[PDB]
RNA sequence: CGGUCCGGCCGGGAACUCAAAGGAGACUGCCAGUGAUAAACUGGAGGAAGGUGGGGAUGACGUCAAGUCAUCAUGGCCCUUACGACCAGGGCUACACACGUGCUACAAUGGCGCAUACAAAGAGAAGCGACCUCGCGAGAGCAAGCGGACCUCAUAAAGUGCGUCGUAGUCCGGAUUGGAGUCUGCAACUCGACUCCAUGAAGUCGGAAUCGCUAGUAAUCGUGGAUCAGAAUGCCACGGUG
């Protein structure tokens, strides 16, 4: 990227719900090129979520999604062979593409017996502000605010 | 392994040993033929077996039988690396 | 009369005979649950027909070859595009703003030598 | 009854003079022909080093074209074996003609 | 490519059509299932190597026929890779031009 | 619970129980449970004790234990004192089935000593 | 449309898919704006495609006394009852070790069992070899068709549905070794591939370090070809998911 600066690829609607964002959710849980089976695992731990935890389903997953966004990260710049560290505002964009691969890569680490459970106890614990997914987002904000001078 | 159609031997080892079936015991029989299979027909024999420069003499004992020659004449000497 | 279309994707083909009035669609002799056992193929050859909205107005008589699931379902797609703009052409210019009288040209890349993929190079080593 | 015809040849302009000579030997000799028509083209492929000694990333590709043409023939009259069997054809086209 | 090694090869396609793709009957004929299973079938062994450590196409390399290369052979020319695109830039291979697709 | 094999299996299925038996593997498991009449889903708890010693009548038609150990031990000895090839590999600790010893001998000749 | 044994299989049709010849189409051509009355840039319309549409072939003068006298050719030197020629057997496959490039794993986004969808591109006459019968199987017997859009290789796999396993060195992994076989071939000991039964190592995600990839790409899943009697995890190609 010097030169060309580009536009951007449209991606489908979740087919059960119409949602983009799910989309691109069950995107960054596939693996392998595996969409028939990654919406399987989203769709099982969406309902799971859904019904044992209280409802209205993907109103719930932005409640649990609010919850990881972070909204101040750090960025490296190189001046004399020390670089700083430097606090920037994330990009809306950038701030559901964190969130969603924290909470990926947090159920993912678990020892639960399906995906689908694993990623709904990530869910519920971020629905409430605990587990790891939101851990990370506070060891993220708590390194922002210690290098805050260099604003 | 070979099938079960016919094992093998050359011509010229058949003739030999026959010769030495009825003949009697005599000095080691000298061969190039690793590839033919012990027959019962050879026991108390000594075939030496070629090996890439010497002969190797091999007396044939009765679990030899369906073996081949160049089984008992190793053809790469080795001991130790240092 | 049959009214038509002639759609594809990857390496599929679907000719597409729409008939006015009922909302049968059958596929290959088969109707569409039958055949497209994915949601996500269920939807895409559904999709041309609810911003065109169809209740069940047009009996919908299909087949397709070659490619795989999503092919063949991206062809349907193209294919019916084409066979509703020919049943009225004043479909055109929304059709054109949902993206679906594109032809999709994405075809695979040829393997190239010295290469393990299209773009896939071996690992390299400085020494 | 019928006969067929099957040519072959590496160009396709050399061919397809040579289906335009024998469509019109064929009714200018007062016969139905059928056809005529483009078979798929098998294409060979082969590939090389071009080095005599290493560096095996380093190739050349080449290619064989075979075109085919398939002609039917409905009304086989006497007039038409003997036109068709004295044809001036070129080099490059294989005839091989069915009964 | 060792006038002697192509003088081996000319000698042994030359000893394989002498006996092979005739005299193929001792193993093709009477080593087969059914009541030549007894001793004829044992004698046809022991006959199938008299014939010459030769006469078998198996033994024939497939060398080029210009420079009698043994490797990078193609069987559709019969010439290694090396002639076969000294050969065909020159125009002499017809039909073979440059692949691109 | 024990067999004639007088290892003491899984309270799992019996067809994986049967595998804990030396010399039983899967393809033997599905025949002993097939000709003992007893399903394959069906563990060893459920399996009253008439149903055992059929399992043990059917066990004892292979040499299935510590038998077909020295069956095994004999094979090797036998090659270790015939001088052969096979018992030059065997006696020595090197790949016997003719593999490259260049490199990745590794689970013949156990870790590898600098 | 008629008929049907319900298979385009017959009558038939030349529409459609497709095959392969010919032609058309995209040029910053058109419309705004910016620009030095410029060349050109941003945006819009139309359009299957928009600014080199995607990919390939195509590699300037030269650099490294870079590589190849073992493809071939060739100056000089050397050998000429041998540094030439023929044959059998062995070796190139050795094995304390170190490195490069790969394959398979360490599992539950999975393993196994049953049922069931959707490809492309190829090859074939000392060849590809169906149906049927026998064998658990690799295969065998018999033998039709095909120099091929006709016949064969050849029932794609990931996927989907149901059941089971329930986080273990395991129903993960399939190395090693024992026994019994098949096929090719004069001949499978050194030193082939594959099948069956039994065996069930290491391995639970990898130190310092380091590689590839910007879209039908990466990742993953199968298929084919050349070489070739037999003998790919390599190489060259092809499509699926994405
Ligand atoms: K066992
Ligand atoms: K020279
Ligand atoms: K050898
Ligand atoms: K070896
Ligand atoms: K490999
Ligand atoms: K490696
Ligand atoms: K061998
Ligand atoms: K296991
Ligand atoms: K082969
Ligand atoms: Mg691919
Ligand atoms: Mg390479
Ligand atoms: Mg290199
Ligand atoms: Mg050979
Ligand atoms: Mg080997
Ligand atoms: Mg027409
Ligand atoms: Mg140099
Ligand atoms: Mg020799
Ligand atoms: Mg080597
Ligand atoms: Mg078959
Ligand atoms: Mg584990
Ligand atoms: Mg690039
Ligand atoms: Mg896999
Ligand atoms: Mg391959």
């Amino acid at each position: 990227p010097r030169r060309r600066v580009i536009g951007q690829r449209k991606i489908l609607p979740d087919p059960k719900f119409g949602s983009e964002l799910l989309a691109k959710f069950v995107n960054i849980l596939m693996v392998d090129g595996k969409k028939s089976t990654a919406e399987s695992i989203v769709y099982s731990a969406l309902e799971t979520l859904a019904q044992r935890s209280g409802k209205s389903e993907l109103e719930a997953f932005e409640v649990a999604l609010e919850n990881v966004r972070p909204t101040v990260e750090v960025k490296s710049r190189r001046v004399g062979g020390s670089t700083y560290q430097v606090p920037v505002e994330v990009r809306p964009v950038r701030r559901n593409a964190l969130a969603m691969r924290w909470i990926v890569e947090a159920a993912r680490k678990r020892g639960d017996k399906s995906m689908a459970l694993r990623l709904a106890n990530e869910l519920s614990d971020a629905a409430e502000n605990k587990g790891t997914a939101v851990k990370k987002r506070e060891d993220v904000h708590r390194m922002a605010e210690a290098n805050k001078a260099f604003a | 392994r070979s099938l079960k159609k016919g094992p093998f031997i050359d011509l010229h080892l058949l003739k030999k040993v026959e010769k030495a079936v009825e003949s009697g015991d005599k000095k080691p029989l000298r061969t190039w033929s690793r590839r033919s299979t012990i027959f019962p027909n050879m026991i108390g024999l000594t075939i030496a077996v070629h090996n890439g420069r010497q002969h190797v003499p091999v007396f044939v004992t009765d679990e030899m039988v369906g073996h081949k020659l160049g089984e008992f004449a190793p053809t790469r000497t080795y001991r130790g690396h240092a | 009369n049959q009214y038509y279309g002639t759609g594809r994707r990857k390496s599929s083909a679907a000719r597409v005979f729409i008939k006015p009035g009922n909302g049968k669609i059958v596929i290959n002799q088969r109707s569409l649950e039958q055949y497209f056992g994915r949601e996500t193929a269920r939807m895409v050859v559904r999709q041309p027909l609810e911003l065109v909205d169809m209740v069940e107005k047009l009996d919908l008589y299909i087949t397709v070859k070659g490619g795989g699931i999503s092919g063949q379902a991206g062809a349907i797609r193209h294919g019916i595009t084409r066979a509703l703009m020919e049943y009225d052409e004043s479909l055109r210019s929304e059709l054109r703003k949902a993206g679906f009288v594109t032809r999709d040209a994405r075809q695979v890349e040829r393997k190239k030598v010295g290469l393990r993929k299209a773009r896939r190079r071996p690992q390299f080593s400085k020494r | 009854q019928r006969i067929r015809i099957r040519l072959k040849a590496f160009d396709h302009r050399l061919i397809d003079q040579a289906t335009a000579e024998i469509v019109e030997t064929a009714k200018r000799t007062g016969a139905q022909v059928r056809g005529p028509i483009p078979l798929p083209t098998r294409k060979e492929r082969f590939t090389v080093l071009i080095s005599p000694h290493v560096n095996k990333d380093a190739r050349d590709q080449y290619e064989i074209r075979t075109h085919l043409r398939l002609v039917d023939i409905v009304e086989p009259t006497e007039k038409t074996v003997d036109a068709l069997m004295r044809l001036d054809l070129a080099a490059g086209v294989d005839v091989q003609i069915s009964l | 490519a060792k006038q002697s090694m192509k003088a081996r090869e000319v000698k042994r396609v030359a000893l394989a059509d002498k006996y092979f793709a005739k005299r193929a009957e001792l193993k093709a004929i009477i080593s087969d299932v059914n009541a030549a299973s007894d001793e004829d079938r044992w004698n046809a062994v022991l006959k199938l190597q008299t014939l010459p450590r030769d006469s078998s196409p198996s033994r024939q390399r497939n060398r080029c026929r210009q420079t009698g290369r043994p490797h990078g052979f193609l069987r559709k020319f019969g010439l290694s890779r090396i002639k076969v695109r000294e050969a065909a830039m020159r125009g002499e291979i017809p039909g073979l031009k440059k692949a691109s697709w | 619970a024990r067999i004639a094999g007088i290892n003491i299996p899984d309270h799992k299925h019996a067809v994986i129980a049967l595998t804990s038996i030396y010399g039983v593997g899967k393809t033997r498991s599905k025949a002993i449970l097939a000709a003992a009449g007893i399903a394959e889903d069906v563990k060893i708890s459920e399996l009253s004790e008439g149903q055992i010693d059929t399992l043990r009548d059917e066990v004892a038609k292979f040499v299935v234990e510590g038998d077909l150990r020295r069956e095994i031990s004999m094979s090797i000895k036998r090659l270790m004192d015939l001088g052969c090839y096979r018992g030059l590999r065997h006696r020595r600790g090197l790949p016997v089935r003719g593999q490259r010893t260049k490199t990745n001998a590794r689970t013949r000749k156990g870790p590898r000593k600098p």
